[PDB]
């Protein structure tokens, strides 16, 4: 076997500049032929991977010429002239030279953007949940860049921890923008004790923290 | 054009047989090599094997000793067999095109993909809640709202609002595993909130290995 | 004196599947008409330097030749996997000479397109180095005599439409 | 006390395409601990017998150092052949001195790459003894111009050694010095 590695591993890029990836192989990769065979693909969220460049130095077919490769034997390099939107993916470099044939780590590329202000909201139970063993209330974060947060569950003005979970998702491809999503459970004996529940959400283009609450009684 | 598709069981008990079938659509008989590939959840791309029309084939070494690849030209199909699975084999399964067979390895055209889990716990159906939203859940002139399923097994789940009319704020959140051993997920949708009252909140889930489909309704308070 | 120009300028050339082959020695052939030319898109040589051949005298060489694509022409090398290098004239691993190939969609052309070449696409086993086999038979499993059926020769839809262009292809082999 | 220390326990040796070349004089130096050093792997060397070499007094010392993978270290002998002995060091057949190769594999591997030490490949017109030639240019024959890389057409002489993996008896990051008398 022969094993693909690439450098870094993530890449923050702003739109407009240039930017490049570099895949370092383990052997030789040059046929008998004066070819050397290669390839670089994209996979972006939610979908499956796409063909960009085969035989390193030819594009295939639809692919906006702003990509290409070049160097030989060993070493490889991929530049993007001017990233867009559309472009958030991991890349992987795969080799062809004879079997098998195994793909790298995959370098994640990330966009650039300025703050925004991210958007709350909470979900208070219903009546089903409330009747079939378990009670979940969930806190919404909408749009917001960087992804760098961290919430609390404050119920009664006591920290709660240990019985919490985070859910988080790939940035969007028209915005780039990232959502977050807290829930909680908790069962029904020790439920009938609390009145006031909240979710704490502090970012760093947000001026101070924003605390919103609900109270228990209120359809 | 040609567009890949595969299609078979999702969960499968440990040491047991493991069956699919890429069938291909369009472009019929033709010199085309037709490989597999996998993805344990959270890595890389492992490639397998490939094929040839006529039967030849060559197998990754590793692999070689119980895994088994055909193919018919009738049905314009090919099936994967692999047999003695372990848990680790659980992954999801892409079909390719060009097939990576030592010469140029050009992979011109994917399948869209398929999840199969190995375990000896049962398929499950879930059971979905619906996110009304309330007072808290609009500041100003937006609200949001959406569904919540809980205690489904296995992966993985398709929401659709509107019968896809509404695709606009759509979010749908990776599942979780909870500590019980049951799988939860939710989705919300956010929307302009201007025209509440009337408009119908439908939220589409469906589960291929239980069969079980289900259209809940959400309604404000 | 070898007379190359007999190869190199024919007027019909075999298909790839019965390539015509050719031995020729006793006389004086010259390794420079050929070399200088510019016609030439790609001239590779496998285990001699081309301006050297001169210099070096063999018991006898061989010219191979048929038809192939543009963008097929590169399975045509020792020991690579295609349409090509496995059920049709495969190189072996040993030594092999020079092989050439050119652009030649001059005088093959038109809205008809050549369907006179043929290749073949529904082998049932590897080749051996040199095989040219000629035969012409259904393959499929249904035990039946003289039949589901598809011939295992498909024809080379060419027409004036890069990778597809008429190419010619001579391997010098000693 | 002649200084081999800083010869022999330097910190960034020189490359195989471009080998330092240092001068050692009016010094005197004691083999008797080089030979009784057995953290050196490799000492075998002709012309003069090991044993001898403390009731001597030549003019000159050479101490030339460089790196090279832990193959084809037998190569740096001379009256050989390889790709990098007829290549990039080729020794004289009236050579005399001494050929001393150790392993230092504690401090160049184990890390994401190590990307120092290049080389150029099967390539160029061969080596004479001494030579020292750096002319680092694209070339390839097939009437070709000079233009950028275009692996159909030309290549990069030069590419970079790996020792990454911790397999490879002889892929181990080995440094090698060539005394000459």
């Amino acid at each position: 076997d022969i094993v693909m590695t690439q450098s870094p591993l993530s890449l923050p890029v702003t739109p407009g500049e240039p930017a490049s990836i570099s895949c370092r192989s383990s052997q030789s990769l040059l046929q008998n032929n004066g070819y050397n065979y290669l390839a670089w693909y994209l996979q972006k969220p939610g979908q499956s991977p796409q063909l960009l460049i085969y035989l390193s130095s030819t594009r295939a077919s639809g692919v906006p010429d702003r990509f290409s490769g070049s160097g030989s034997g060993t070493d490889f390099t991929l530049k993007i002239s001017r990233v867009e939107a559309e472009d958030v993916g991991v890349y992987y470099c795969m080799q062809s030279l004879q079997i098998p044939g195994t793909f790298g780590q995959g370098t994640r590329l990330e966009i650039k953007r300025t703050v925004a202000a991210p958007s709350v909201f909470i979900f208070p139970p219903s009546d089903e949940q409330l009747k079939s063993g378990t009670a979940s209330v969930v806190c919404l974060l909408n749009n917001f860049y960087p992804r760098e947060a961290k919430v609390q569950w404050k119920v009664d003005n006591a920290l709660q921890s240990g019985n919490s979970q985070e859910s988080v998702t790939e940035q969007d491809s028209k915005d780039s923008t990232y959502s977050l999503s807290s829930t909680l459970t908790l069962s029904k004996a020790d439920y009938e004790k609390h009145k006031v529940y909240a979710c704490e959400v502090t970012h760093q283009g947000l001026s101070s923290p924003v605390t919103k609450s609900f109270n228990r009684g209120e359809c | 054009q040609v567009q890949l598709q595969e299609s078979g069981p999702g969960l499968v008990k440990p040491s047991e047989t493991l069956s699919l079938t890429c069938t291909v659509s369009g472009g019929f008989i033709g010199p085309h090599y037709w490989s597999w590939v996998r993805q344990p959840p959270g890595k890389g791309l492992e490639w397998i094997g490939y094929i040839y029309i006529s039967g030849s084939t060559n197998y990754n070494p590793s692999l070689k000793s119980r895994l088994t690849i055909s193919v018919d030209m009738s049905k314009s199909q090919f099936s994967l067999t692999l047999s003695s699975a372990t848990a680790a084999d659980t992954a999801v399964y892409y079909c390719a095109r060009g097939g990576g067979y030592l010469e140029t390895g050009p992979f011109e055209y994917w399948g869209q993909g398929t999840l199969v889990t190995v375990s000896s716990a049962s398929t499950k159906g879930p059971s979905v809640f619906p996110l009304a939203p309330s007072s808290k859940s609009t500041s100003g002139g937006t609200a949001a709202l959406g569904c919540l399923v809980k205690d489904y097994f296995p992966e993985p789940v398709t929401v659709s609002w509107n019968s896809g009319a509404l695709t606009s704020g759509v979010h749908t959140f990776p599942a979780v595993l909870q500590s019980s051993g049951l799988y939860s997920l939710s989705s919300v949708v956010t929307v302009p909130s201007s025209s509440l009252g009337t408009q119908t909140y439908i939220c589409n889930v469906n589960h291929k290995p239980s069969n079980t489909k289900v259209d809940k309704r959400v309604e404000p308070k | 004196l070898c007379p190359f120009g007999e190869v190199f300028n024919a007027t019909r050339f075999a298909s790839v599947y019965a390539w015509n082959r050719k031995r020729i020695s006793n006389c004086v052939a010259d390794y420079s008409v050929l070399y200088n030319s510019a016609s030439f898109s790609t001239f590779k040589c496998y285990g001699v330097s081309p301006t050297k051949l001169n210099d070096l005298c063999f018991t006898n060489v061989y010219a191979d030749s048929f038809v192939i694509r543009g963008d097929e022409v590169r399975q045509i090398a020792p020991g690579q996997t295609g349409k090509i290098a496995d059920y049709n004239y495969k190189l072996p691993d040993d030594f092999t000479g020079c092989v050439i190939a050119w652009n030649s969609n001059n005088l093959d052309s038109k809205v008809g397109g050549n369907y006179n070449y043929l290749y073949r696409l529904f082998r049932k086993s590897n080749l051996k180095p040199f095989e040219r086999d000629i035969s012409t038979e259904i393959y499929q499993a249904g035990s039946t005599p003289c039949n589901n059926c598809y011939f295992p020769l498909q024809s080379y839809g060419f027409q004036p439409t890069v990778g597809y262009q008429p190419y010619r292809v001579v391997v010098l082999s000693f």
